[PDB]
DNA sequence: GGGGGGGGGGGGGGGGGGGGGTTTTTGGGGGGGGGG
DNA sequence: CCCCCCCCCCACCCCCCCCCCCCCCCCCCCCCC
């Protein structure tokens, strides 16, 4: 008597799976889920019993956002929507639009069954999306075959590149040549359906519609391009990659280098043999048409910086592996907190280096600040594995060098004794001016760089000769050597109540499981957003006396400026907002420890 | 466009402009048979200024020093030049799509060869795709004169 | 017969085109899989009923007016939209076989075919396979009368328990020395090189980062022939790969279409295995920095082309190097005698010199194997039997989840050695002890603990790591 | 006064014609590195 | 420190389409019942 609304080729319902949905997206409660996975007892009710996918829209709607995220094993965890799980695998496409609509419909019944009001116009105009993920396994990219060819998939892989958003065309907007007007034409199946003869019937002009380009609405498409892990390619032949195709606010979801998952349901489209006809290539094109992605406090901070032992405990904790070195440990904890920039540049950066022999921690030391830098990077003093030092012009673009990625944070390098001269000249106007200035191809800018650098230097040959001083045997030359705030060496010389000690504590790592290793990045990251330190007046005095004194003693202006951007990071620390004459005297005494090298 | 037909020697006139070069499709002239035989009058017809200029983005703003993200501006009239390369510029004007006009059909041009759209009767069998470009009807840079009297009469 | 017969490229004559042939090559590439089409299948709009064609030919043309009754004697002219769901695709692959070096005739280029795979026999093919495939030999056609022509694969024939099976070994014995002789049978002596070659398989022990990894250098001359050895030991270590100086990643883009990928280098292949460096000396510096982030951090990183990753390189590298000017001469460093850097030989964890002495015992005996090589086309009896590759992956396999854990007694220990050896240091050459001979004391000797399947590392074990560490100082002098 | 038939216009379909469809070597400039 | 070398990068059939012609169908007008 009525007709009946099919999931095309299934023989399934749609008000069917409507309602099955319906009732998991509203009367969902969390507990399910923990019934379903395993460690079942710890369900709990004080924090399982909400209505999860409520809790959801609720939320959702308050900051009156499009999207929801559907992990797909909850459907599996509720009995009217089992077999909705086996649909969306099966049937993605319907389902999913279902889903959508069901999450406007539950978005609209809401606000006249729960019955607060709100704007019912803005629910009507707004577009609805579920996001279902993790659909299944993650099976290989190599491992798809054509039985895929409509189902929900799930992937992993590498980001190689993107396109810049494209246009796509979801209304085509036409208008009549003779009496101007106009009507709007949905895009079906990517098919303009023109309409033949203009639709008032006091015109019906036939062939004088015409399509006005810039009054269409478009939909946004993004084309990435993602490569087989290395994780799962057989040995010997070449990584495979999949183009997926991502829309809306999916768009620009990752990056170039980003690792990911995506779930999507795999598509095929044929391909023309010439554009200027209709004959197809007899195997199609595939891709992934994604519906979700996915990558790869403060009463602590305030309690911690209540301590007196905090610039020791600090220190000790960045490299807690590592044998004794505790003034190159402080001076690095110095160097992770940096001083404060000003407006007119002077500027927050310090600057530290180590040399002495090669076969010692200096390199775990560059690696240890590396780890903990937000936004650092580890590099040697030459050469590239598709990884440099100075900005550089190729194929034509401009590659910005490790020095410049690591605008705000700790450029780490080794062997900064065996560095190239062209990179010992650029490294001037980054200590300088932490800038490096760049003139081809028509444009023309300082390059700004911003970053703390971390040097280890070696001596000539095997040995460092301590009877000698640092520019005689280290290769790289005083004048750069100069522009480091902390200079350190670090030696092999034999004594058994230093090496039997280092040899214990090395060994006993591998028995053992304060030191607030994992809370440092954290202390660091709070400090560096909250604390800009400002000198006292009395600490003017402190730091003109004390360079007087260390002038009376070969010193410059430049030691000057190195004590106050050390003693504002000693600011930092402790969280202090003003530079106390303790932090002045601090920073003076550690750089008396170094200009003496 | 201003157009003379070929069997005789009316004139089409004001005729609008798409994005394909746009030739009128009857003869105003009731007496007439032609379609598509045409001249332009160089003379009556009007012209604009026109210069595309592209950009990137900015170099302190690309996120974590990935390839910065193009666009190509359309500047005309007074506002063309006003651009220079190397320099750092704010624009304000209108976004807007940009077909691949050998595919929409051309004269004197073979047609082009992402899935585009397709129907529409002046493609057949072809399909249209669109460039993103920004149509600016305004500009300035944020990044001798050796007289007195053309110096001093700028000031306040 | 002419199914049974295993044809080279070249001897596939236009006469056989249409039969049923087998051809013998090695696979030398492989596409991706993807869906050709058998039957496309179109919903109609304007009636529903669907309508069929069947594609026998590398292009088709699409269908539009709907050609069923059920419009056309309504004379309704509907629009057919093709549908994926309810068309028949076939897995479809293209690769290509290549015959092989003996098949060649004298200065010819070696001739290639193009196979098509259709169906469950998809991905039966990889590159490097060498393989007898069967098939329909066939023409396509784009020249006028010239064709393309490739075979429709058919049938495939290849060329080329543990966990219990493995205490055979265990009861037989002498575990160490035989499966060191083991590495490269037939290659006379240095089975202090061969005994540490193994504590690369074997590896140490990672903790939280602490490494399990373990490098060697082979370095003097190269009339030793060390690019043999090599050879042998990728070819026991489950994941390795041997390469040359003449390895750091890249975006390897344009590789056969104009087309984007990312090379993942050798040190990348050799994550979780053995990277083999020959001719470790030739190296240029992008090579020279890959290898100092894979030996530090065990990873490689890019910058390049927006790219910004840090790939996985949990690899141990074993390399060879050879000196200037041919051949090292003993009283000069090997800083002297050889293009390496000192720095990056100091994160080695054994260093061997095997040189090249001439010996009126030695050479004899070299002299009479290598002439029996000659006169009967295989080695000599060995004096001992050998284990297998395969066979000796159990063991590894076994040695490598065995995990150890440290004793307090070894901590004395190694502490105490350390101290021996440091005083000895005070003194020449690099090769003084530092924290990392004593780390290296370490990993080397939880190998051992490892080979003989331990729960515990011994001061057995530390006595014949430093014993390896030892004689391996004391050949950097001779 | 409504329905049929005849005649004229307008639209659609079918047919016919036409046009379009990358590595390897050589030279030059600039940059980087090594030896006296 | 200076100069020279050497290394790198770069330049004829088939389909789509358009035009022309013929027939059929639908409307309007006039006559007949
Ligand atoms: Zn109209
Ligand atoms: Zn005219
Ligand atoms: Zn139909």
């Amino acid at each position: 008597s009525e007709p009946l609304r099919i999931i095309w080729g299934t023989n399934v319902s749609i008000q069917e799976c409507t309602t099955n949905f319906r009732n998991f997206l509203m009367s969902f409660k969390y507990k399910f889920r923990k019934i379903l996975d395993e460690r079942e007892e710890f369900i709990n009710n004080t924090t399982d019993e909400e209505l999860y996918y409520i809790k959801q829209l609720n939320e959702m709607r308050e900051l009156g956002t499009s999207n929801l995220n559907l992990d797909a094993r909850n459907l599996l965890a509720y009995k009217q929507t089992e077999d909705l799980y086996h649909q969306l695998l099966n049937y993605p496409q319907e389902v999913i639009s279902i889903m959508d609509q069901t999450i406007k419909d539950c978005m609209v019944s809401l606000i006249v069954d729960n019955n607060l009001d709100y704007d019912l116009d803005e629910i009507e105009t707004k577009f609805y999306k579920v996001r279902p993920y993790n659909v299944g396994s993650c099976k290989g990219m190599r491992e798809l075959n054509p039985n895929d060819i409509d189902k929900l998939i799930n992937l992993k892989g590498l980001v190689l590149r993107s396109t810049p958003v494209i246009p796509d065309m979801k209304v085509a907007f036409f208008k009549c040549n003779v009496c101007d007007h106009t009507m709007a034409v949905e895009i079906d199946r990517g098919v303009i359906q023109e309409p033949a003869r203009c639709e008032r019937i006091d015109c019906n002009e036939p062939n004088s519609m015409s399509l006005i380009h810039n009054r269409c609405s478009f939909a946004d498409k993004q084309v990435i391009k993602l490569q087989e892990t290395p994780d799962f390619v057989p040995d010997g032949q070449t990584p495979h990659s999949i183009s997926l195709c991502v829309y809306d606010e999916l768009v620009d979801s990752c990056r170039a280098g980003d690792r990911i998952e995506v779930t999507g349901t795999f598509r095929s489209i044929p391909i023309r043999a010439n554009s200027r006809q209709r004959v197809l290539k007899s195997l199609y094109k595939t891709y992934v048409d994604v519906v979700h992605v996915k990558k790869v406090d403060l009463a602590k901070i305030r309690e911690v910086a209540a301590r007196e032992d905090l610039y020791s405990l600090l220190a000790r904790s960045i490299a807690p592996s590592i044998y004794e070195l505790e003034d190159v440990k402080k001076g690095i904890l110095l160097q992770l907190f940096g001083g404060t920039n000003k407006t007119f540049r002077y500027r927050g950066d310090i600057n530290i280096l180590l040399c002495g022999d090669p076969s010692t921690s200096k390199s775990q030391i560059l690696q240890y600040v590396h780890k903990i830098t937000p936004r650092g990077v580890y590099t040697s003093g030459k050469g590239s594995s598709a990884v440099g030092l100075t900005a550089y012009i190729t194929r034509l673009v401009l590659e910005s060098g490790a020095l410049v990625l690591s605008d705000g944070g700790v450029c780490c390098i080794d062997e900064f004794d065996k560095m190239s001269d062209s990179t010992r000249s650029v490294l001037h106007e980054v200590m300088e001016q932490q800038t490096i200035s760049i003139a081809k191809a028509g444009i023309i800018t300082t390059l700004n760089a911003r970053s703390s650098i971390l040097a280890s230097a070696n001596p000539i040959g095997s040995r460092y000769n301590p009877n000698l001083p640092v520019t005689e045997n280290i290769d790289l030359p005083p004048p750069l050597l100069s522009r480091f705030d902390l200079v350190y060496l670090v030696l092999d010389k034999v004594d058994e109540k230093n090496d039997r000690e280092l040899a214990k504590h090395l060994t006993n790592l591998y028995l053992e499981d304060v030191l607030p290793v994992e809370f440092l990045t954290m202390y660091i990251s709070y400090a560096k957003e909250h604390i800009h330190p400002i000198i006292t007046e009395a600490a003017k005095t402190e730091l003109v006396r004390a360079y007087v004194g260390m002038r009376k003693m070969t010193a410059t202006t430049r030691q000057l400026e190195s004590m106050i951007r050390l003693a504002e990071a000693h600011a930092k620390m402790k969280l202090k907002n003003v530079v106390e004459l303790e932090d002045v005297q601090e920073a003076v005494r550690l750089i008396r420890s170094a200009i003496k090298d | 466009a201003s157009f003379t037909c070929d069997m005789c020697r009316a004139i089409v006139d004001n005729v609008e402009q798409s994005f394909k070069y746009t030739e009128p499709t009857f003869c105003p002239n009731p007496s007439c048979e032609n379609r598509a035989f045409w001249t332009l009058n160089v003379t009556r017809s009007r012209f604009l200024d026109w210069q595309k200029v592209r950009i990137q983005e900015n170099a302190n703003e690309i996120p974590t020093g990935s390839m910065p993200r193009t666009l190509d501006v359309i500047l005309r009239g007074d506002s063309v030049e006003r651009a220079k390369p190397g320099d750092r510029c704010k624009f304000t004007g209108v976004e807007i799509v940009v077909p691949d006009v050998t595919q929409l059909g051309l004269p004197g041009v073979k047609p082009s060869s992402n899935s585009g759209v397709t129907g529409l009767r002046s493609l057949g069998v072809r399909d249209l795709t669109y460039k993103i470009s920004f149509l600016a009807c305004h500009v300035i840079s944020i990044g001798n004169e050796r007289d007195q009297e053309v110096f001093l009469n700028s000031l306040s | 017969a002419i199914s049974s017969k295993p044809l080279s490229v070249r001897q596939i004559k236009g006469d056989f085109l249409g039969q049923l042939i087998t051809v013998r090559g090695i696979i030398t590439r492989v596409s991706d899989v993807k869906p050709a089409v058998e039957v496309i299948a179109y919903t109609c709009d304007q009636c529903g009923y669907e309508v069929f064609q069947e594609v026998n030919s590398r292009t088709f043309t699409p269908l539009s007016e709907c050609t069923s009754e059920e419009c056309s004697q309504n004379q309704t002219k509907g629009q057919l939209f093709m549908s994926t769901r309810a068309s028949k695709f076939s897995a479809f692959q293209e690769c290509k076989i290549q015959e092989l070096s003996q098949q060649v005739p004298v200065g010819h280029i070696p001739r290639s075919l193009n196979i098509h795979v259709n169906g469950t026999l998809v991905r039966s093919l990889s590159p490097g396979d060498i393989v007898d495939v069967t098939g329909i030999f066939l023409p396509a056609p784009y020249a006028g009368l010239l064709t393309e022509t490739y075979l429709e694969a058919q049938f495939v024939r290849q060329h080329k328990d543990v966990e219990e099976r493995v205490m055979e070994l265990i009861t037989s014995g002498d575990v160490y020395n035989r499966l060191a002789k083991s590495i490269a049978p037939e290659i006379y002596g240095n089975l202090d090189v061969k005994k540490a070659l193994l504590l690369l398989l074997v590896g140490g022990v990672d903790k939280r980062k602490i490494r399990g990894d373990i490098n060697v250098c082979l370095m003097g001359d190269p009339g030793v022939a060390k690019s043999q050895l090599l050879k042998a030991i990728c070819k026991i270590s489950p994941r390795g790969v041997y390469t040359t100086g003449k390895l750091t990643a890249a975006v390897m883009k344009d590789p056969v279409t104009d087309e984007m990928i990312l090379e993942g280098g050798a040190l990348v292949l050799a994550d979780n295995g053995i990277c083999c460096i020959d001719e470790f000396d030739k190296m240029d510096e992008s090579d020279r920095t890959a290898i100092h982030e894979v030996m530090e951090q065990q990873t490689i990183s890019i910058s390049k082309a927006g790219i910004n990753t840090t790939l996985n390189a949990r690899t141990s590298i074993l390399a060879a190097a050879n000196p200037l000017y041919g051949r090292y001469n003993p009283r000069l460093s090997p800083l002297d005698n050889i293009n390496l850097p000192a720095a990056l030989l100091s994160r080695f964890d054994i260093l061997f010199l095997m040189l090249d002495i001439p010996s009126r015992d030695d050479d004899e005996k070299l002299a009479e194997h290598v002439t029996y090589v000659h006169m009967h086309n295989k080695q000599p009896d060995l004096d001992f039997t050998p284990v297998e590759p395969s066979k000796m992956r159990e063991y590894i396999a076994y040695a490598k989840t065995k995990r150890p854990v440290m004793s307090e007694a070894v901590n004395d220990y190694v502490v105490q050695a350390y101290i021996r050896l440091r005083q000895d240091s005070k003194r020449f050459s690099f090769g003084q002890a530092t924290p990392r001979t004593l780390l290296g004391i370490i990993r080397l000797s939880q190998a051992l603990a490892k080979l003989r399947l331990a729960d515990m590392v011994d001061i057995d074990d530390v006595e014949e790591a430093l014993r390896l560490v030892r004689v391996s100082k004391e050949s950097l002098y001779q």
